[PDB]
RNA sequence: CACAUUGCGCCCGCCGGUAUUCCGGCGGGCAUGCCUGUUCGAGCGUCAUUUCAACCAUCAAGCCCUGGGCUUGUGUUGGGGACCCGCGGCUGCUCGCGGGCCCUGAAAAGCAGUGGCGGGCUCGCUGGCGGGUGCCAGCCGUAAAACCC
């Protein structure tokens, strides 16, 4: 009915009622934010915080691939954006906790493998590169599921930080953001044999590793000193490679 | 030929003053309850 | 084979030769267009003439456009007359008017060197000049000398 | 009663709860049928995988070759010497 | 003034104009039902001179009554009957 | 015409119930922490045979789809009396849509802003030649009769069964 | 049919390129641009219909022939005359990392033999560069972002982006972000 | 719903019996005309829909005798009136270039005249060469160049 309206007042001219009929219906378009409110079906769907963490499989899986994919219209900038932010909130809490268990390399991209609370959860990431979109690939049926894991996410990371005593959301900065920071944007503050195997060390990243991953197993397991190129972006703790206080350093290059 | 240039110049005559833009049985719609 | 000369008149500034064309031959077939432009200034007077192959043709186009408002413009649409059609009107139809710059070109001719004994003996007819202006002078009162 | 104008401007300049806030345990239902969990990856699917793994030349001509959703597995084992050579699967999204 | 224009126009029956909508408006009639809602008064002066407004309530419903007598004359008028 | 009146009709749209609600609230707000003559298009029959009759209106536009028809019958005639240049355009709904309702019969032009005097003007003789013209030479004739083939056979029928033998 | 209310405007419209364009033939080097050799963002898209001769060459150099696309460019004299010429039916910027990293990652594409090929595998990049030491992506976003010696081929390798219209979103500068936030 | 038999339908929910499917029971509901409103619609009923928009320099650069001034920033509807001028040609009559005065709705009924460079078109000769062209929404001022490629 509220779309009938915007239609009906546009195609009058009234071009104020219509824009506030708009902001009325919360497009995703703007709102960034799934269209509807998904808290009570979440909440039957998962009684239990450990059904929750048994689905955060297809959960991870998905919100992953959407925050590589391009923009479409069913899934908009805004809300690929979301998915981006919310996926590294995760990592976050995978690095703080040291969570994050065992990692695994294949021609599908990088499996994932973490234990929270009991429950493992695994997740493959593809690599950076841009993704073919061919054939009958129906965009819409995949952005409801990104909408529905996207609330779901947010939800499981709220418990989670919550539970471990950090402040969610987490402060994002759009300096960095915009800069390059990915995983280096966010700054985690409280409220008011895993970690040991980098700890003392120090390490570099070349132009051609993938920096990403590279970056959330150190982080997870423990490597507090970990620098890169200026191309990879803000964040490194040294950019200067003829830094001699740097003990590893990572190439791939002929 | 001159039914041709006839029928153009009112067809653009047309244009020009209007604008371009211009089983079987029935059952009532089953609309929502 | 019955021309038809149409007259517009309170064209618009920008409705010139090639716009003409294109509409009045989305109307019908155009054989002949002349716009009515000063020598002096490569300016349209705000008038054309359209010869039509189609008298028909001819008569719906004024028809359907005599009384247009396009830009502040009520144009003025009309057949004229075969009897009334002067027979050189199209004289420089087709054809690309051009805006000649008199000023300039009178000004470099003004500095263009010459041998001046034509223009000393014409330094003498100033000075007749110069005598019709003593006598208009005369009632004045100024005299004025060389 | 009724609050001041305000302009359009600094309007649209000044324009989360834990789900499980009350959580106790469920009977779970019989007839929910859970989806099954994707089989864990194998000792096929890494880009440097054990060399006794790899398909021949032949029989990878024959797995191109063979039209699609008509295999036993929907990949071949591939060697790659690094990262960088390893390139993006082509039917991730699909 | 649009409503005093319509008086006289009303007051002009057999006028040409008045003739002919009367003429195609009784044929609608008889398409119609006997009585059915009209949407909004066809004499919009008469009827807000008998007190017709464009409110919610007022409604106005079209009836047609068979004209003539029972050689017995009734009493009361078609319009009571209507 | 009906493009470059409906330009000048959209310059001077009147306002809409929220844009005169937050107008009030500014001047509301402002009292508690002068202005000259707004110019609108006039609407309703009532108000604007009145305009018409005390020759306040500059311009009538005048809806063809009204039913009753008798509501605005008069009208070309009143506009052509009283002098004031007049148009019929197609649409009550557009014209309603003009104003901020569903459907207005008539609306008038009375006064324009300074900036837009001189268009209100050159609209005022573009109207009156290139519609009333056409419609002075043909206004006071019958319409209808547009006999199409199967009526005009329909006829020959009637003709010949009975002007032929019998009556 | 075509309208003389449209006749009209493209006389008009073209008469105003060809005064602007005098404008700036005369006053040649009219953008006051700080002497800096950096990258610009630059996207064609949808302004006057009829193209004069000259601004219709500048695109076809720079690949802007079809509307939404986007291209990278140095900022050289020569560049900063062409920007300035195709004002109209351009928006151009300063672009930052992380929508170079967008760009290339999620809409790019590679140029070989006059085919369109996706940026898929680091083989192809370097097959097509890498004579002059390009060996991956990440290689060409470091001579793109930090412009080298070798960014015509870098350039010239990359196919133009076709962006998507902005769904619900001269020199910008940085808001150009903005832009390619909204079109990628 | 039904001569009303304590019988039979359909929707939502619940209870008890081996119960996700079965049986029985229970609770809340399902008449017609009409009014106001909501929402979903139908109509070879009527209309609109190929966008007449803004888009120079709301100040810049160079200077001088140091603080004010100067320079450059090329942008004008058309037509008419035995009116008043200045300068170029014309044996001369006059015709041009620019002003002074007045009139007119963004008004309008032949008056078209100045020499070229390139490109397009076309014809002849031996891809090439030479001629023409009321053609250039390309330029310039008399050669020619630029544009072009």
């Amino acid at each position: 009915a509220l779309e009938k309206k915007i239609s009906r007042a546009l195609g009058r001219g009234d071009v104020s009622n219509a824009a506030r009929l708009e902001r009325n219906a919360n497009l995703p378009e703007k709102t960034g934010k799934p269209r509807y409110t998904l808290n009570h079906i979440i909440r039957e769907r998962y009684p239990t915080f450990q059904d929750a963490l048994r689905d955060l499989d297809d959960c991870l899986s998905m919100l992953f691939l959407f925050a590589n994919l391009p923009s479409t219209t069913a899934v908009p900038a805004k809300m690929i954006a979301r998915c981006e932010r919310l996926c590294h909130e995760f990592q976050h809490y995978l690095i703080v906790t040291h969570s994050l268990r065992k990692s695994f390399l294949s021609i599908k991209g990088i499996y994932y493998q973490a234990n929270i609370q009991g429950e493992d959860i695994l997740w493959l990431v593809p690599y950076k590169f841009n993704q073919r979109i061919v054939g009958d690939v129906d965009f819409r049926i995949m952005g409801t599921f990104v909408e529905f894991y996207m609330t779901l996410l947010g939800f499981v990371n709220y418990r989670l930080y919550t539970s471990i005593g950090l402040k969610y959301p987490p402060k994002f900065d759009q300096v960095k953001d915009d800069q390059g920071a990915e995983l280096a944007a966010f700054s985690l503050e409280g409220l008011n044999d895993p970690s040991q195997l980098f700890a003392n060390f120090t390490f570099f990243l070349s132009r051609e590793t993938p920096r990403q991953p590279l970056e959330f197993i150190l982080r997870a397991f423990g490597c507090k000193r970990i620098g890169w190129d200026a191309v990879l972006g803000e964040g490194a703790f040294t950019t200067d490679e003829s830094d001699p206080r740097i003990t590893h350093q990572i190439i791939d290059r002929p | 030929s001159k039914a041709a240039k006839g029928a153009q110049a009112k067809k653009a005559a047309q244009a020009a003053l209007k604008g371009v833009h211009s089983s079987t049985t029935f059952h009532r719609p089953k609309t929502l309850v | 084979s019955q021309p038809g000369v149409m007259y517009i008149a309170r064209l618009p500034h920008g409705f010139y030769e090639h716009e003409l064309r294109g509409y009045f031959s989305q109307f019908g077939e155009i054989t002949r267009l002349r716009v009515v432009r000063n020598k002096k200034t490569g300016a349209s007077r705000h008038r054309a003439f359209i010869e039509f192959a189609d008298a028909e043709v001819a008569d719906i186009a004024a028809r359907t456009m005599d009384k247009y408002l396009l830009f502040g413009h009520i144009l003025t649409c009309k057949i004229v007359p075969p009897a009334q059609v002067h027979p050189d009107l199209f004289k420089g139809a087709n054809r690309r008017f051009k805006v000649v710059p008199w000023n300039k070109m009178a000004g470099r001719q003004l500095e263009r060197p010459l041998s001046e004994s034509q223009w000393q003996v014409k330094v003498a007819k100033e000075e007749q000049r110069r005598a019709a202006r003593a006598e208009k002078l005369k009632e004045m009162g100024y005299e004025f000398e060389a | 009663r009724i609050l001041p104008y305000k302009p359009p401007e600094e309007r649209e300049r000044e324009e989360f709860y834990d789900l499980w806030q009350n959580e106790e345990p469920q009977p779970p239902n019989p007839m929910h049928i859970p989806a099954p969990k994707l089989p864990p990856p194998g000792y096929d699917l890494s880009y440097n995988p054990p060399p006794e793994y790899l398909p021949t030349k032949e029989e990878r001509e024959e797995w191109e070759k063979m039209d699609p959703e008509d295999r036993e597995k929907d990949y071949l084992p591939t060697k790659y010497d690094s990262l960088r050579k390893v390139p993006a699967w082509g039917n991730f999204v699909k | 003034g649009a409503l005093k224009y319509l008086e006289e126009l009303s007051k002009k029956k057999q006028s040409d104009v008045v003739r002919f909508l009367l003429r195609v408006r009784c044929w609608e009639y008889r398409q119609l039902n006997v009585i059915h809602r009209a949407s909004r008064p066809s004499r919009p002066d008469k009827a807000r001179r008998l007190g017709y407004k464009a409110k919610q309530g007022y409604v106005i419903y079209r009836v047609r009554v068979r004209r003539g007598g029972r050689q017995l004359k009734y009493q009361r008028s078609l319009r009571a009957t209507a | 015409l009906a493009a470059q009146a409906f330009k000048l009709l959209n310059k001077y749209r009147p306002e809409t119930k929220q844009e005169k609600k937050e107008r009030l609230l500014r001047e509301a707000t402002a009292i508690k922490e002068v202005s000259k003559k707004p110019y609108t298009v006039k609407y309703g029959l009532n108000h604007v045979v009145g305009l018409i009759e005390n020759k306040k209106a500059s311009l009538v536009l005048i809806a063809n789809d009204v039913d009753p028809i008798e509501l605005v019958v008069f009208l070309p005639a009143l506009c052509r009396k009283m002098g004031i240049p007049y148009a019929i355009i197609k649409g009550k709904a557009r014209l309603g849509t003009l104003v901020h309702k569903k459907t207005a019969a008539v609306v008038a032009i009375t006064e324009v802003r300074s900036e837009d005097k001189n268009e209100l003007a050159k609209l005022i003789s573009a109207v009156k030649e290139g519609y009333l013209e056409k419609v002075e030479d043909t206004r006071k004739r019958w319409g209808g009769g547009i006999m199409g083939f199967k009526a005009q056979k329909r006829e020959e029928k009637r003709k010949k069964s009975l002007e032929t033998a019998i009556k | 049919f075509k309208r003389a209310e449209k006749y009209v405007k493209e006389y008009r419209e073209q008469e105003r390129e060809k005064i602007r364009l005098a404008r700036i033939a005369k006053q040649q080097g009219s953008f006051h641009i700080p002497a800096e050799a950096k990258l610009v963002f630059v996207i064609r898209i949808k302004g006057i219909n009829k193209i004069p001769p000259k601004p219709r060459k500048i695109l076809q150099l720079l690949r802007l022939r079809q509307i939404n696309n986007g291209v990278f460019v140095k900022v050289t004299k020569a560049t900063a005359e062409m920007i300035k010429i195709v004002e109209p039916w351009v928006a151009y910027g300063y672009p930052n990392l992380k929508s170079v990293r967008e760009l290339i990652y999620k809409r790019g594409y590679g140029k070989v033999n006059g085919q369109r090929i996706p940026l898929t595998d680091n083989a192809i990049i370097e097959e097509n560069l890498g004579k002059y030491g390009i060996i991956c992506i990440e290689d060409l976003i470091h001579e793109i972002f930090t412009v080298g010696p070798n960014f015509k081929q870098a350039a010239n390798f990359l196919w133009p982006f076709k962006l998507s219209n902005p769904n619900g979103g001269g020199n910008r500068e940085e808001h150009i972000n903005a832009l390619i936030r909204a079109m990628n």
